[PDB]
């Protein structure tokens, strides 16, 4: 949602589960699944998480049990930008095209 | 005719006190490729190659029962263990081979098996061992057993620091008999190949 | 000489 | 749209069975307010459950219905639009009391074409005649109501449980015991 | 394979319908461990039980099920992973007391193609995802499990009875009386 | 139009600010395979993807002349520095991307090439530095320099420890400028990609 | 959108 005069450079990395905590750089992050992208005339971009898993299905809900995450995690790191201090990068999420959930369940406390 | 070459990327095993090879369960390897893994997943060749492992020394001692096992993966210092290390699933084969070398004056006989998802065994289950992928080792008739297991368990990739399906397992049916012209005892080795290794999340470096 | 399992 | 194609990876095929509109709608739920002389009003069922949320995460809808009434004495039925002295009358739909309970069909009988679970006017509150008709009986202790044949128009928002954990939602999922 | 030929004897033909797999599996089992809130878990089978110890003869194991439930109150199912809290609402699976037990069919929905009887590893005990759900209820009495379309892989041990007679394991044989 | 998306592995690069892709001396690779190989070389795909270094800060005190050296390839933590200590022999090409963000408001200009065989260059010499695969950076034009080389060098095969072919070059042609509407300085980082990645004379484990 | 450098 910058101006015209402010240019960035963003990072977006897929980290699997298996490493003790989440790449603190993009260095790092750099040996995942990664994309990383530039601010021009077209101001939005996406990216894919990838469904990796051993099992073929996933739960929707976290057990109190699980400490580290099971499905891994999503990192975004900023490169560097020019002059865009103030400005923002606004994020939000859809389906893909082969999402899937299965097993309906009323879990609300009523 | 009884001498047999396996080889398995740029290392190779040739046996000649050989009696076959035993392939466990299937010949044939159920889809690397799945829904779990969003096709992100590659094979990696460099790492289907034999790696040695002493297993114990069979001694007279040792009676029926005995039993020693190796749980696969074991730390791998090459580049399937740098794999482990670099992703966060796997799945592989394993082509192994055990071999007790003494001479053909000793008596005496051991049951070489694969088990998927090993469990302490009673000395009572002991005697049904037979039930899984298995090869005998009797002086008189062979030192070396050779089995061949495919890629199993409930999940399609594993991930090996938490589950390890196959377990190498070898007891000992009859004691070793020794005579003046025998060998004192019998040194087991493993000479043990992953096989159809396939990777799939990248992890990140550790620095 | 023999089989051969490459 | 974006695929896993774009970094080497390969989309697979989904079965969304499950999240068809007219499968997940059709089941029962519960009505808590009750009274012996009863209105049937969808918006009455509970704001999270799995139907009252997502009837609620639509504008507009329509569906016949199918209802499960546990009740004491006969229950009565009554149209949409009918005076509430009818519900005393034998000459309505009247089912005599067979236990457990009483499983009744009942068409969509509102005069609109479709109704609404928001109302941006006057007839806060929503317009009278968006209702099923409704029930009497000496006694209403239960009443389940069941969506058959749903339509959905103009989707709105739906909330999961706001998270305070500032990282994960977590919560007891069932496991074996020993 | 060796024959009774081999001395001139002459191998008979053999029927073994009885000792296939899906057809031993299908019969009704009790689970003796119960509580007002159960996970459904195969293991939970008695460990020489006729199901029970065959099931454990196996590795790994697929099969749907049908379970029988003599209960308090109105009996809830929710599927394999779902929250604990999710038992307490009618909108999943809710079958209302009718005496003198509830009879019901339920799919395998575990997230692995396969379960497993045995487990080397971390989710001893076995991993958590490895049931058929949980029901809930006022009180559970007694629970009947029924393994349909059943199918075994990779056998391990089955053991009779340790014999210490040195010669024969004997025991009453039904017979008449008089 | 001018939206490039570079993908090397489970990784991409997707740049607005694009001149275009320069491939220096060749768009093709030395067959990968020759005699002194003995056909014992594999192709570790594994490896061929991009990985970061940040290389300077630009700033208008430097000068016409100031150069920044990344010599290929360095230390890498991932799959491609597993394989470095893992074979004796390696050879590859590298796909290199230089990117200077800063604003349409800056001014000057920068020098980016790959350099065979690397030597310090006199102020002199760095007047034909353009002798070389190249490519221009300045803010008003572009922001990203996209250059492509193969390998090459005396050996069909390398030992990285002891020669680094390629060097990636960095130098300043005319100095950042700044506005009060522009940046005051500009972050320097290249996103590099091994390529056509061949690993030859397996080592031991150091254990 | 674009050209790719696949």
């Amino acid at each position: 949602t910058g101006s015209t005069d402010s240019k960035a450079r963003y990072m977006v990395a897929y980290v699997p589960p298996g490493v003790e905590t989440p790449p603190d750089t993009p260095e790092k992050a750099a040996h995942c699944i990664h994309a990383e992208w530039d601010t021009g005339l077209n101001s939005k971009f996406t990216f894919s998480i990838p469904y990796v898993s051993a099992a073929d299905y996933a739960y929707t809900a976290s057990d109190v049990a699980e400490t580290t995450n099971v499905q891994g995690w999503v990192c975004i790191y900023q490169i560097t930008h020019g002059k865009a201090e103030q400005d923002t990068l606004v994020v939000s999420v859809s389906a893909g095209k082969d999402f899937e959930l299965r097993l309906p369940i009323d879990p609300r406390s009523q | 005719d009884r001498i047999l070459t396996t080889r398995n990327g740029h290392t190779t095993s040739t046996t000649q006190s050989s009696v076959g090879v035993t392939y466990g369960y299937s010949t044939q390897e159920d889809h690397v490729s799945g829904p779990n893994t969003s096709g992100l997943e590659t094979r990696v060749v460099q790492a289907e190659r034999f790696f040695k492992k002493h297993l114990f020394d069979w001694t007279p001692d040792k009676a029926f029962g005995h039993l020693e096992k190796l749980e696969l993966p074991t730390d791998h210092k090459g580049v399937y263990g740098c794999l482990v290390d670099s992703f966060a699933y796997m799945r592989n084969g394993w082509d192994v081979e055990v071999s007790a070398v003494g001479n053909q004056f000793n008596g005496g006989c051991l049951l070489v098996a694969m088990v998927p998802e090993w469990k302490e065994f009673t000395p009572r289950e002991k005697y049904q061992l037979t039930l899984f992928p298995h090869q005998f080792i009797s002086p008189r008739t062979n030192m070396t057993a050779h089995i061949v297991v495919p890629y199993l368990g409930v999940n399609r990739y594993d991930q090996y620091k938490k589950h390890k399906p196959w377990t190498l397992v070898v007891m000992v049916v009859s004691p070793l008999t020794t005579n003046t012209v025998s060998a004192g005892q019998i040194k087991v080795y493993a000479n043990i190949a992953p096989t159809h290794v396939h990777v799939a999340g990248e992890l990140p470096s550790k620095e | 000489f023999g089989a051969l399992l490459a | 749209t974006t695929t896993v194609e774009n970094y080497g990876g390969e989309t697979q095929v989904q079965r969304r069975q499950h999240t068809d509109v007219t499968f997940i709608m059709d089941r029962f739920v519960k009505i808590q307010n009750l009274n012996p002389t009863h209105v049937i009003d969808l918006m009455q069922t509970h704001q999270h459950g799995l139907v009252g949320a997502l009837l609620r995460a639509a504008t507009y809808y329509f569906s016949d219905l199918e209802i499960v009434v546990r009740h004491d004495g006969n229950l009565t039925w009554v149209p949409n639009g009918a005076p509430e002295a009818a519900l005393s009358n034998t000459g309505n739909p009247t089912a005599y009391l067979k236990a457990p309970f009483t499983r009744l069909a009942l068409p969509y009988t509102a005069p609109h074409r479709v109704l609404a679970t928001v109302y941006n006017g006057t007839s806060a509150q929503l317009p009278a005649s968006f209702n099923f008709g409704a029930i009497q009986a000496t006694t209403i202790h239960e009443l389940l109501v069941r969506m058959k044949r749903a339509e959905l128009y103009c989707p709105r928002p739906l909330l999961a449980v706001e998270v305070s954990s500032q990282d994960r939602h977590k919560q007891k999922i069932i496991a074996p015991a020993k």
